[PDB]
């Protein structure tokens, strides 16, 4: 039915504009948008017909020809990382009409912090013996990779928000029971930046 | 096709 | 209220008595179509309009909304039922009376509330069931209704017809007589 | 006579100057009393009765319904009117004129569509102003009409009475005369 | 407009019938729908229903297996007769005022059908105290938790500080990684982080506890194995602060 971008990656507090393409749209059809978080039911954001719509969550833009539409989010927050589905149709027979709402692929959005002062380092945490390596305080442009070895386990980078001091930071955890595995070699095949601390 | 208008529920 | 053309898309009805329900579409007063909630099919009262299609499923769900809405209003109004008004009955022919040529008799029953009526054609104490047709309850500005009952017949010197109207807003049933004169 | 509780929904559409003026008014009735309505000119559900107030406050609370109802002017009224322009607004039925007598003279104009008609009474090329009684426009139901125009008079030899009828389906008025 | 779905997480054997209830909570559902989502796919409509009756199923999917009972203006339940491993999917229901345009989706039910429940195991929770090198440099302490060896990934991780749930400075992976992706019945692994002030961790009065809620086979679910029963439990790990 509709075509929208495959995925988008943006920084915090930036205006994100997802464009839906629907050339074969019918006169009596609605433009509806859903926000799905993994793994839960989708959230109804906005809906429109021919005119511009404004919500607490986002804003819908529809031009005169109706050949395309654009969903604009104001200042994207770390919480806005979700799958955004665009749907066209009058709601089917129960509303009633031919054009029934069918879910498309949707745009996978991901929101990232913006780190003005990075401090990349790998720390070794021990239990209260087995230990784990922590790759934290690195920039959002720095990417982590999965392990080649089956005994070595590496997790994907995630962001933690500390609203007490408005501080944000990226983090990655790695562990292995294999002999010998060190934290100096743990994130070597990622590859880590040149300004990284190893104690 | 003739398009109608629906009635909403009462609370 | 002032307009060249007016239409109702549509005329939704649901009542506690029965319980009964009705779904129609009207333009300039006359009925375009009615959806049968029983057989789940749309029936057009005009042949030129038969070309279009209207799915019955909408009427089926919309009437279920009015089922809850009527049940909601009974609790709110501390049980306040409709006031039985006086139905106006008039019997006339469609075309000028010609003894040889066929004609259609019309029994117009106006000012109907609640929309619960029994229109019966009588001919020499006998009831007429052959060649009869009734329009659905048609909407009015005063939120009442009017119903039309037809009778296809060939006029005769000894043949006389009557229209018996039974309503809750009558002390005795109303009967309007007709003769070819 | 048992208790009957009736609920109606009249999603009406109004039209003037062709497609230049369109007004959508959807009203909810209980029993014969209009409790709540939605005019396209106001753009919000406004209660008529105290019984309408809990629905109107609830329906105006939800922003999603507002956008769908505001769209109904184009989605329902403006869309369906285009279908009417090809069928109902194209329907034209020529009327049949018959005069029946004498002190009384009735003009029976039967079976015609649309409802717009202009029937006149003439007394030897002179239009009669007073002494004319007309029955209201009678809806037959089957998309046809009829009007009964009666005229009180006095009889004179050599006087002809004409019934002048104007209708959109007719290209010229019908010259139906009754000799005395 | 809010819609709920019970049960949230469900695990059963092949042949067992599962009743997923759809309820309208702050409105009266005119039309209630049903959707089906597979591992990495979009939502698919199964059926549409109205009180009292009846279901309007879509296509390619039989109604022998899927039973819907929309009786009540808020209730509609879906039954999966003679469950098969193929049925293992995410099920979401909708509710409107009414129609598909006015629809509001439920939280969703994650279904998991097995030939036998011998593959089910509870997680092994382990909390790791932050290194002195981290606290010395960043002036922040990150408490790293680790949940390992659990099948299915029907788990909820939460951080608790001094007997109360915390959400500030918390990070958890959205997807748990497979420990043995080579096998079909591979156990899962999920890790979480918790960041606090250097002064906050170096205090011994503060108590940090990683809590993992696991959903498994319960009530009437036969267990003949020598190992302990992997019932819906709450496995947790804790560690106190130190100067
Ligand atoms: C119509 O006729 C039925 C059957 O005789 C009767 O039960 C009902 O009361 C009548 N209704 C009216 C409006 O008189
Ligand atoms: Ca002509």
């Amino acid at each position: 039915k509709t075509t929208q971008p495959i995925s988008m990656d943006s920084y915090e507090g930036q205006e994100v504009n997802i464009t839906c393409s629907h050339n074969n749209i019918a006169t009596n059809d609605y433009i509806t948008w859903y926000q799905q978080f993994p793994s839960q039911g989708p959230r109804f954001i906005i809906q429109g017909y021919k005119t511009k719509v404004t919500n607490e969550v986002a804003s819908l833009f529809i031009p005169a020809d109706r050949k395309s539409s654009t969903l604009s989010l104001p200042r994207v927050s770390l919480s806005d990382t979700a799958v955004y589905y665009c749907l066209v149709g009058d709601g089917g027979s129960f509303s009633g009409g031919y054009n029934k709402l069918i879910f498309g692929a949707g745009t996978r959005l991901a929101v990232h912090p913006y780190i003005q002062n990075p401090d990349p380092a790998v720390y070794q945490l021990r239990d209260s013996d087995k230990s784990v390596c922590l790759f934290t305080d690195f920039d959002s442009q720095t990417n982590v990779s999965q392990s080649k070895d089956s005994d070595v386990y590496i997790t994907d980078k995630c962001v933690l928000d500390m609203r007490s001091m408005d501080f944000k930071s990226n983090s990655a955890v790695a562990w292995s029971n294999k002999s010998d595995f060190a934290c100096a070699n743990a994130f070597n095949n990622s590859i880590i930046p040149e300004d990284t601390f190893f104690p | 096709q003739p398009f109608p208008q629906p009635e909403l529920p009462y609370p | 209220i002032v307009a060249d053309h007016v239409a109702s898309y549509g005329v939704n009805l649901y009542q506690s008595y029965g319980p009964s329900g009705q779904y129609t579409h009207e333009f300039d007063g006359d009925e375009q179509f009615y959806v049968d909630l029983g057989r789940k099919e749309t029936v057009w009262c005009l042949p030129v309009l038969r070309q279009f299609r209207f799915d019955p499923q909408f009427a089926l769900t919309n009437i279920a909304v009015l089922k809850h809405n009527l049940n909601s209003l009974i609790k709110r109004s501390n049980s306040t039922a409709a006031t039985n008004e006086v139905p106006e009955v008039t019997v006339f022919s469609k075309s000028p009376v010609t003894l040889g040529q066929p004609n259609i008799l019309i029994c117009l029953v106006d000012n109907i509330f609640p929309p619960v009526v029994n229109i019966t054609w009588l001919s020499n104490g006998h009831s007429v069931t052959e060649g009869v047709s009734e329009t659905s309850f048609l909407s009015k500005s005063d939120h009442s209704f009017f119903k039309i009952s037809y009778l296809t017949l060939l006029p005769s010197a000894e043949e006389s017809y009557d229209c018996k109207v039974e309503h809750w807003g009558l002390d005795k049933p109303l009967l309007k007589h007709w003769e070819p004169e | 006579s048992p208790e009957d509780f009736v609920y109606q929904f009249k999603g009406m559409c109004y039209f003037t100057n062709g497609t230049e003026r369109v007004r959508l008014v959807s009203r909810s009735i209980y029993n014969r009393e209009e409790i709540v309505r939605f005019d396209s000119d106001v753009g919000e559900f406004r209660a008529v009765t105290l019984l309408g107030l809990p629905a109107a406050e609830y329906w105006n609370s939800q922003k999603d319904i507002l956008e769908r109802k505001r769209a109904a002017v184009d989605r329902v009224c403006r869309h369906n009117y285009q279908l009417e322009l090809r069928t109902t607004l194209q329907r034209r039925v020529e009327p049949t004129v018959t005069i029946s007598p004498h002190n009384l003279l009735v003009c029976s104009v039967t079976d015609f569509y649309p409802a717009q008609i202009k029937v006149r009474w003439f007394r030897n090329d002179q239009e009669e102003t007073a002494g004319v009684v007309s029955t209201p426009l009678i809806r037959n139901g089957d998309w046809t009409f009829q009007i009964l125009v009666m005229l009180e008079m006095t009889p004179q030899r050599g006087d002809v009475y004409t019934c002048h009828v104007e209708h959109p389906s007719l290209q010229s008025p019908i010259t139906v005369e009754w000799r005395a | 407009m809010v819609v709920s779905q019970h049960p949230s997480w469900v695990i059963c054997k092949s042949g067992t019938s599962v009743k997923i209830e759809c309820r309208s909570l702050d409105f009266q559902a005119t039309t209630m729908f049903w959707y089906r989502q597979f591992p990495k796919q979009s939502l698919m409509l199964m059926a549409t229903s109205n009180e009292g009756s009846k279901a309007t199923y879509e296509q390619g999917v039989e109604k022998d297996k899927f039973l819907i009972n929309h009786a009540s203006l808020t209730l509609s339940t879906l039954t999966v007769t003679s469950a098969h491993p193929e049925d293992s999917s995410f099920y979401i229901c909708s509710a409107g005022v009414g129609g598909q345009e006015t629809q509001y989706f439920g939280p969703g039910t994650r279904l998991l059908v097995l030939e036998d429940l011998k593959n089910v195991f509870p997680p092994e929770v382990a909390v790791f105290e932050p290194s002195e090198a981290e606290i010395s440099h960043t002036q922040k302490a990150t408490l790293v938790c680790l949940a390992t060896g659990f099948y299915p990934d029907h788990v909820e991780l939460s951080w608790w500080v001094n007997g109360k749930e915390v959400h500030s400075g918390v990070c958890t992976d959205p997807q748990p990684l497979k420990e043995q992706p080579a096998l079909n019945d591979s156990r899962y692994a999920l890790s979480s982080r918790l960041r606090v002030s250097a002064t906050f961790w170096q205090n011994p009065r503060n108590h940090f506890r990683c809590q993992v809620q696991f959903y498994g086979l319960s009530e009437n679910d036969e267990w003949t194995q020598d190992r302990a029963k992997p019932v819906t439990q709450i496995v947790s790990a804790e560690a106190w602060g130190r100067a």
